[PDB]
């Protein structure tokens, strides 16, 4: 622990985002995290080239999806507009 | 602990 990177990607959908995410929890965590798992090709992550598998999630849209399940994580995650902003944080062990 | 796809 010394403090991640958290930063926030604005992109547009052009047909989808393509990825994968899992959801861990720990000690004193009320909440949920929706971590990156992989990356499906041709996605507007993946072509734009941002995230990548081993991640964490904060933010979509603009919306604090802090203590959500992965349904309504991912699915309001796809459910977005036009513009885009996923908050990823830069970490691994 | 799911593997969903966004």
């Amino acid at each position: 622990m010394k403090e991640p990177e958290i930063i926030t990607v604005t992109l547009k959908k052009q047909n989808g985002m393509g990825l994968s995410i899992v959801a861990a929890k720990g000690a004193g965590q009320d909440k949920l995290g929706i971590y990156v798992k992989s990356v499906v090709k041709g996605g507007a992550a993946d072509v734009d080239g941002r995230l990548a598998a081993g991640d964490q999630l904060l933010s979509v849209d603009g919306r604090s999806l802090v203590g959500l399940s992965q349904e309504r994580a991912a699915e309001l995650m796809t459910r977005t507009s036009s513009v885009v902003t996923l908050e990823v944080a830069k970490q691994g062990a | 602990l799911f593997s969903t796809e966004v």
